[PDB]
C-alpha cells in the first residue's frame, strides 16, 4: 500500500551550510570522512545554504520581496556550498548534480560513481508557500523530501551542535538548553522555540512513508558521521512515525 | 523593529526562531506584478473540451487583454489523470507523479499558445517576470502551464499517492508572489455549489464564501484543490479569487470588468 | 561503403505505449524481466506513447492544429512513459536519459550502466512532415531510426500482440486475422491495412543501413522479450533488406 | 465524419488504419501564422559571400519588416560541405552529419542576428511560436538557423550519408507547419534554369513550374534540395514556393511586394 | 590589404601569424548597439545596501530609458567576497571561485529584475542582443549578471586565487564587445580619489585620468578592477568609462545627459 | 599555498584542429592509438577547431564583427571536431561532454568511461579580450586553462607538425626553420613570430599553478602521442616555469 522504494539501497547525507561556512577546519575533515565512506556507502550528499543566505534574505527583505522570490535566492547558496564540497571530493570521482538530475538520473549516477552532491533545497521557488517571509522549505526539508520519496535506507543530517536542545545552546538562553538524545517529530512540532532543523521538516516526517527515523549528529565530531551511517546513536534521533509495514 | 534589529536575527538566529520570524513579518511588502490578472483555465473542464469551449475563451482572451494584463495558466486533465492512474497502480509515490503531470500541464498550454500566436500572446517560463509582453499594449498577456515546480521534492497528501499541489495551486501561487490583483478560475461550472451539481440536482449557487465557511460546509475538497483554500488563508497578496465558468460567452470578459459572475471565495 | 557501426554492442528495444497502458499487470512482469536482462545485455529501452497521444490528438485535431503541433505532444506520452518505465528500473542502476543525452552520449551512459531508458519519439516536432494529420514518425519509426543509426546488434519491438497479422486481430475483420511469423519491410509497405507498428518504420528499414531483421514480439508473455534478444524465433521477423556486406 | 466517429477511432484504432487517417484529414484546419512569410538566407549561396551579399539583404529586410511579418531563417554553406566531407570520409552516418550541419546554420544565423540587433530583429529558437516580435510593428521580423530538428533521427538518403533534409527544408516545413502565407528561398540565382546555369551557358530561365514538371525535366535536384520538392507536394499550407536571386537589390522587397521576380515552384 | 590577401592569409597560415593578424585589423568594424550605454550597479556598494539605495536607481532607470537605451549589469558583492574565502582557504583555484561568484551577481541581478518588472524591464541572458526590449520605447532597458562566462577557464591573477576578471570586467568587455557609446560604473563614491576616501580623509577628488596616468600613481587597483584598465586600454569602441556615485540621487540620470557627474578614465 | 590539485590523476590531450582537418588518413590511426591508450590513462581529449573557424573568421570580419562575435563562432568547429572525434570512439565508451559538463562534473564522468571528448576552447564567447580583431583564447590556451585548473598529470599537445620551430616549417621562410626540442614559455613569449601554438597559452603558462611542462607532439606520426603520455621525449617541450612546491 505505500509506495515502493525506488533507491532502497542510498543514504542520504545532508551537511548544514553553517557547518560548510566554517571553511577548511570543518570541512577538511568532513572531506577525509567522507572518502573513508565513499566505499561503504551509496551516497546522495546535500549541502544546506548557511550565513549567505541570511544575507540574501536581509537584502531582500529590505527590498520589500516576497517568500517567494527569497527561496531561490536562498537555495543558491546551498548549491554554491555543494560545488565547494564537490570540489573537494572531484578526485575520488564525486561531482555536483544538478536537481534534474537527481530527481530523475540518480540511479545512473550512483552507478558511475558512489557519491554525488547536490543542493539540499528543493525547487519550490516562486511557488514557496505563503505566510512566512522567510522560505519554510529550506535543506533540512528539501533532503528528507528526497530521501523519503526515493526510500532511501536513511538520510542523516549533519550539524554543527551534538543535535536538538530543549533551547538554541547558543542563544541566550542556552543555560537551560538541554540535550535530546531521541525524539519524535510529533513532539517537536508541538514545541515553540527554535530547532536546528525546518519547521516544515516535521510536517512532511508527518506525511513520509519509508523513513522510520534521521539523525541529528555534529559533523565537527569526526566518527559521528560514520557512526551514524552505520545506525550508531551518537546524535539525536528524530522519529518520523512512520511505521514498518 | 528596524533593519539592525532584523539583520542581527538574521545572522545571529535560527530561520526557525519566533522572534526572527516575527521581525521578518514586519519587512515591506512589494507587489511585484500588481496591475495583472491570473487566470487560470481548466484541463478537464476546458481545454479537454476542445474547440467549442477554447475558441471562445481564446476570442475573450485578445479582447480582454486590451484592457487588462493578464497571466494565463493552464491545467492538466484527463491525460494527467490517466498518467496518474497508471503510476498509482505501479506504486510510484506522489514525487514521480507530480513529474508525470507536468507534461500534461505543458502539452495544454502549448495547444493554447498556437491559437494565441497570431495574436500576440506568447507561452513562457516565468510568467510573472515575463516583463516585455506584459508591458506592450500589443501583447498585454501571456500563456503559461500551471503545475508547480516541485516535482520529486512535491509534499505528499496525508494518504494516497495523487500530488495534493497541482495546476490550481501553481496558477494561486503565481499569482500571490507576484502580487497579482485578482485571481481568476476558469472551470465548467457556475462556480461552487452546496453539494457537487454534476452529481446532485438539488445543488445550490453559493455566489461568496470564506475558505472557512467552506470547511465548515465540508466543502473543502470541491471544485478547488483544498491546498490552494490553505494556500489562500495564508496568502499576503490574494486575499480572495473568482471561480467562474468558462463555457459562458463572456464570462471571462464580464469577471474581468467587475461584474460579480460566479463563485467569490475569500481567505477570511 | 556503408557507415560504420558506432555501437555494435548495443541492443535496442521498444515497449509500446499500449503495453506501458495496461499497467502494473503488464509492467511489473516487464521489469522483472528486463532486471534478469540487465546482466546480459547493453541496452537502450524506448517506450511509446499509447492511448494519451490519441487523446491529445483528439483535442488538437478539434482545435485544428497541424501535424507539426501534434508530433511533439504525442512525444511527450512516450517521454512520461519512458519515466515511469525507469523508475520502476531506478533500484538496478536504470535512469530516463533525454534525447541529446541518447544522440550524443549514449556510450557514457551505457559505461555507467546497464541500460537506460529514452523515448522512442524523434525529435521531428514542428517539422513533422506534412501530408497526414498524424504524426508520421513515430514510436517504432524512431527507435529504428535509432538502432540502425548506431549499427545497434538489434532492435527488438515489444508489443501487446504476438506480432503482425494479415488483419488487426482486435479489430472488426480479426475473424480474417493470420499471424506472419516472418515478413519483409517491402510487403508489408505494399499492403493497404492496418499494422502494429508505424507505416513510416517501413520507409526507414528501406533505406537502413546495418539493422538486418527486427522482431515484434509480445511483450505479455515472460520470455518472450529475452528469446527475441537471443535471436529466438518467438514473434514476427520484419526482414529490412539490409544485407551483410 | 464528426468528432464522435474520429475520437472512436483514435480510442479503437492503430494510428495506421486507413478508416482513422481519413477521418483526422478531415478535421479543421488552423493556421498558425497566416500573415507571415518566411525567407530562407542561402549559406553558401549569400551569407558565405560575406558583406557584398550580406549588407544590402539586412538593408531590404529592415526595410520590409515595415510592411511584412518575416521569418529568415539561415542556411548553412561551405562549412557545413566540410564537415560531412571529414565525416563522411571516416564513415559517419547521416544522422552524425545531420547535427554537424546545424552548427553552421546557427552561426549564420548569429552572424545576421548581430547585424538585425540593433534594429530590434532577434535571433530566436522557436521562429513560429516567437509571438512577440512578430506582433510588434517596431519588430515585425525574427531570424532563425534553418536546420531541422532530426539530428541522429534523421532518415538517410537511398544512397551516401549526406542528410538529405537539410535548410532548405528545415524552412519550409516551419511554412509549412504554421501556415504561412509565402515562402521564399534567397540564392543566387534568379531562379531555376532548364540547366545548372553556373554550368552550362544555354540553359533558359523558367519563371513558373510545378514539382511533377520539374521531375519529368530531371531537375528534380537542382536550386532546391530534391526533398523540399515532395514536401511541397505534400504540404496543406503553402503550395507553391518562390525562388529569388538575393544578389540582386531589391529582389527580396519585390518578391515580398508580389512582384513575380526570380521562379515561382507550385506543389501542382 | 583586400579580402583576398586576407583570405589567403587566414587559410595559410597560424592565426599567431602577425601578417595575418595585421591584415585582420584591418578589417571593418561593425558597432552592434551604437545607441545603447551599459551601466554596472555595484554590488557591495549599491545593491547589498538595500532599499535605499536601490529604490532611487530604479526610478532613474525607469526615467532615464524614455530617452535612454540602457543595459544594466550587477556587481555581486559581499556574498561572493564570502565564497571566496571559503574557497580560497580550502585551496581552491581560481576557476572554481569564479563560478561560485556569478550566482551571486545572478542573485543580485533577480533582485533588481523584480523591481523593474512591472516597468517591462527584463533581466535578460544576451543583454547585448536582446534586440526587441532594447528596441521598444516602452521597454528600451533590460537587466543583465555581471559576471563574465570564463568559469573554470579563468585566467588567474599573478598571486591568489580570486577572479580577477569579476563583474566590472563582465559589464566593461559587454559594453566594448556590442559597440555601446557610454560605460557608466555606478558605485558608492562619487568617482575616483587620490587615495581611498573611505580609509584616507585627505583624498583629493579626480574629475578626469587616463590609465597610464592612473598607473604612474598607484592607483592601478582602487575603485576599477585593475583589469578592466587594461581591458580599456585594448578596447575598441568604449575609449573611456564614467564612474559615478549611484547614492546620490539623480546621478546616474544626470550622466546619461552628458553631465560630468563623477569621474571619467580614458583608455589614452 | 598552491591551490589543489582537483584530479591530479588526470591527463589532458589537446588534438589539433588541423589535425581533425585532415580526415580519416589522420583520424583512423589517432583513434587506434586513443583506443589502445584508455586501458593507460584517464583522459580529458579536447578538439581544436582547425580550417573552419578560418573560414567563418573570413565571413565575420568582412561583416565587420567584434572579436567577441568571432570567438564562440570559432568554438563551434572545435566542437564539432569534438563531436567527430567522440564518435569514432563511441564503441570503447568515450562520448563528447559539453562545457559545463567538463567543468563541474569531470570527476563522475572519468569515474563512468576512461576517456570524454570535449572543445577545447574556452567558453570566453562576448567576453573575448579586445585588442585583436582574432579571438585570443583558443583551443591551446582551453586545454591548458583546463588542465592547469585540474591540477592535471600533464597536457600534450597533438599538433600536424613535430613541435615548435624557429620558423613555420610550412611557410616561406622555411627553410630556415629549426626543431625546438626544448624551450620556456617565457622565451617563446618574447619571440615575435609564428607559432604552432596560441600565443595567449604562453600567458596563461605564466600564471600556471601546476602544469610544469606540455609536450607538443606530431599526432601524424603513431606512437608519439602513446610516448608523450609516458613522459617520453618525442616532441618539443614547453617548460611553463611552475616550479615544485
Ligand atoms: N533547539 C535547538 N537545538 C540545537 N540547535 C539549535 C536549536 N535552536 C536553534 N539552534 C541553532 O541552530 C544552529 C544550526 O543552525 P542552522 O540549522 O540554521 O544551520 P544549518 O542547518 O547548517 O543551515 P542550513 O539549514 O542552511 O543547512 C545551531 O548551531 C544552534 O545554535
Ligand atoms: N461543490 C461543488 N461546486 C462546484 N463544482 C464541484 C463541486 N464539487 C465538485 N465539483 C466538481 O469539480 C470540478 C472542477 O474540477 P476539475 O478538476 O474539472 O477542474 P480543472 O481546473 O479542469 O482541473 P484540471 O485543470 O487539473 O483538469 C467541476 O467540474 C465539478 O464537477
Ligand atoms: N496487422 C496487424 N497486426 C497486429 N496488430 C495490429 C494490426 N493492425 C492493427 N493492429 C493493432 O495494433 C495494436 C498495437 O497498437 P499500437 O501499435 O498503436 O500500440 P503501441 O505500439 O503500444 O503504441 P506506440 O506506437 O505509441 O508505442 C494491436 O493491439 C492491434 O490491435
Ligand atoms: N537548374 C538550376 N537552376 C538554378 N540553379 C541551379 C540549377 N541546378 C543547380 N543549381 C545550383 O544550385 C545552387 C543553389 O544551391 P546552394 O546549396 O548554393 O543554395 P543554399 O541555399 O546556399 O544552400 P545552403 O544554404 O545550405 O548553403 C545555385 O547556386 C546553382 O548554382
Ligand atoms: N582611489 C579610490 N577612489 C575611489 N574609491 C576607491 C579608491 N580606492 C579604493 N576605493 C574603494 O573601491 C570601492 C569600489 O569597489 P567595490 O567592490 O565596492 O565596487 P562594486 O562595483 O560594488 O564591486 P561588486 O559590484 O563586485 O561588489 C569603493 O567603495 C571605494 O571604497
Ligand atoms: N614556429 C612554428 N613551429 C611549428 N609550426 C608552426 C610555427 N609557426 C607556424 N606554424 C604552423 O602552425 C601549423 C599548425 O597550425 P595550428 O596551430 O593553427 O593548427 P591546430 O593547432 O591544429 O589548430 P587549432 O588551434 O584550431 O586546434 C603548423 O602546421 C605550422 O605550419
Ligand atoms: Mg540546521
Ligand atoms: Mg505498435
Ligand atoms: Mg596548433
Ligand atoms: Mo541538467
Ligand atoms: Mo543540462
Ligand atoms: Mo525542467
Ligand atoms: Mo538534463
Ligand atoms: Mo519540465
Ligand atoms: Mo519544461
Ligand atoms: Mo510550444
Ligand atoms: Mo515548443
Ligand atoms: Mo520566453
Ligand atoms: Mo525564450
Ligand atoms: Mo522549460
Ligand atoms: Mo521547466
Ligand atoms: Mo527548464
Ligand atoms: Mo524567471
Ligand atoms: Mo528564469
Ligand atoms: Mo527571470
Ligand atoms: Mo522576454
Ligand atoms: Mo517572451
Ligand atoms: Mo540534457
Ligand atoms: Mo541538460
Ligand atoms: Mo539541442
Ligand atoms: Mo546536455
Ligand atoms: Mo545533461
Ligand atoms: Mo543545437
Ligand atoms: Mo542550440
Ligand atoms: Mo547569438
Ligand atoms: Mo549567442
Ligand atoms: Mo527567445
Ligand atoms: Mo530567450
Ligand atoms: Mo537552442
Ligand atoms: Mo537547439
Ligand atoms: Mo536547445
Ligand atoms: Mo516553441
Ligand atoms: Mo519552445
Ligand atoms: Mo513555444
Ligand atoms: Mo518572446
Ligand atoms: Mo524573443
Ligand atoms: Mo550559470
Ligand atoms: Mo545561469
Ligand atoms: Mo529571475
Ligand atoms: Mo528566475
Ligand atoms: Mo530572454
Ligand atoms: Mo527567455
Ligand atoms: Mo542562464
Ligand atoms: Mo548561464
Ligand atoms: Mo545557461
Ligand atoms: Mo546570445
Ligand atoms: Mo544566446
Ligand atoms: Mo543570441
Ligand atoms: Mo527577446
Ligand atoms: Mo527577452
Ligand atoms: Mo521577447
Ligand atoms: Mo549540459
Ligand atoms: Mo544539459
Ligand atoms: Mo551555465
Ligand atoms: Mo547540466
Amino acid at each position: 500500500k505505500r509506495p515502493i522504494r525506488l533507491l532502497p539501497w542510498l543514504q542520504v547525507v545532508k551537511i548544514g551550510g553553517r557547518v560548510m561556512d566554517r571553511g577548511a577546519d570543518a570541512i577538511l575533515p568532513l572531506v577525509e570522512e567522507l572518502r573513508k565512506l565513499l566505499p561503504e556507502h551509496r551516497l546522495l550528499i546535500l549541502t544546506g545554504a548557511g550565513v549567505r543566505a541570511r544575507h540574501v534574505f536581509s537584502v531582500g527583505l529590505d527590498l520589500g520581496l516576497p517568500v517567494g522570490s527569497l527561496a531561490p535566492l536562498a537555495a543558491s547558496e546551498a548549491g554554491q556550498n555543494g560545488h565547494i564540497l564537490a570540489a573537494m571530493l572531484a578526485s575520488e570521482g564525486v561531482s555536483y548534480v544538478e536537481h534534474p538530475t537527481v530527481a530523475d538520473q540518480l540511479a545512473i549516477h550512483l552507478s558511475a560513481t558512489r557519491a554525488v552532491v547536490g543542493s539540499a533545497f528543493p525547487p519550490y521557488h516562486h511557488h514557496e508557500f505563503p505566510g512566512s517571509r522567510i522560505p519554510p522549505h529550506r535543506a533540512d526539508t528539501g533532503a528528507f523530501l528526497l530521501a523519503d520519496a526515493f526510500g532511501a535506507a536513511g538520510l542523516t543530517i549533519v550539524e554543527n551542535v551534538d543535535g536538538i536542545y530543549t533551547a538554541d545552546p547558543n542563544g541566550p538562553d542556552r543555560g537551560q538548553a538541554r540535550f535530546l538524545p531521541e525524539t519524535s517529530a510529533t513532539d517537536l512540532a508541538k514545541s515553540e522555540g527554535p530547532l536546528p532543523v525546518d519547521r516544515a521538516l516535521l510536517d512532511v516526517m508527518a506525511t513520509a512513508r519509508h523513513i522510520e527515523r534521521v539523525q541529528v549528529v555534529n559533523g565537527l565530531v569526526p566518527g559521528r558521521l560514520t557512526a551514524a551511517l552505520r545506525g550508531e546513536h551518537v546524535g539525536t534521533l528524530i522519529r518520523t512515525g512512520v511505521r514498518p509495514a | 523593529n528596524s533593519t539592525a534589529e532584523l539583520e542581527e536575527l538574521l545572522m545571529q538566529r535560527s530561520l526557525t526562531d519566533p522572534q526572527l520570524q516575527a521581525a521578518a513579518a514586519a519587512a515591506a511588502d512589494f507587489r511585484i506584478l500588481p496591475d495583472a490578472t491570473v487566470i487560470k483555465i481548466g484541463g478537464q473542464s476546458v481545454i479537454d473540451r476542445g474547440r467549442a469551449a477554447v475558441y471562445p475563451l481564446v476570442d475573450e482572451i485578445v479582447a480582454a487583454r486590451k484592457n487588462h494584463k493578464l497571466l494565463i495558466g493552464t491545467g492538466a486533465g484527463t491525460r494527467a489523470r490517466h498518467l496518474y492512474s497508471i503510476a498509482a497502480g505501479l506504486g510510484l509515490p506522489a514525487g514521480v507523479l507530480a513529474q508525470l503531470g507536468s507534461s500534461v500541464a505543458d502539452q495544454n498550454a502549448a495547444m493554447l499558445g498556437q491559437l494565441l500566436a497570431k495574436h500576440g500572446i506568447p507561452v513562457v517560463g516565468g510568467a510573472g517576470l515575463s516583463a516585455v509582453p506584459l508591458s506592450l499594449a500589443e501583447v498585454n498577456a501571456v500563456v503559461f502551464s500551471g503545475m508547480p515546480p516541485y516535482k520529486l521534492w512535491m509534499r505528499p497528501a496525508a494518504e494516497g499517492v495523487i500530488p495534493p499541489y497541482r495546476t490550481d495551486a501553481g496558477c494561486f501561487l503565481l499569482a500571490e508572489q507576484f502580487g497579482c490583483k485578482q485571481m481568476i478560475f476558469v472551470k465548467d461550472e457556475d462556480g461552487l455549489y452546496t453539494a457537487n451539481p454534476k452529481t446532485s440536482k438539488d445543488a445550490t449557487f453559493i455566489p461568496r464564501i470564506s475558505v472557512d465557511e467552506m470547511k465548515a460546509k465540508g466543502l473543502h475538497d470541491s471544485i478547488l484543490e483544498f491546498p490552494v483554500l490553505d494556500l489562500l488563508q495564508s496568502a499576503q497578496h490574494v486575499r480572495e479569487v473568482q471561480v467562474v465558468n468558462g463555457l459562458v460567452p463572456g464570462n471571462l470578459t464580464r469577471a474581468l470588468a467587475g461584474e460579480h459572475v460566479g463563485t467569490i471565495i475569500t481567505a477570511s
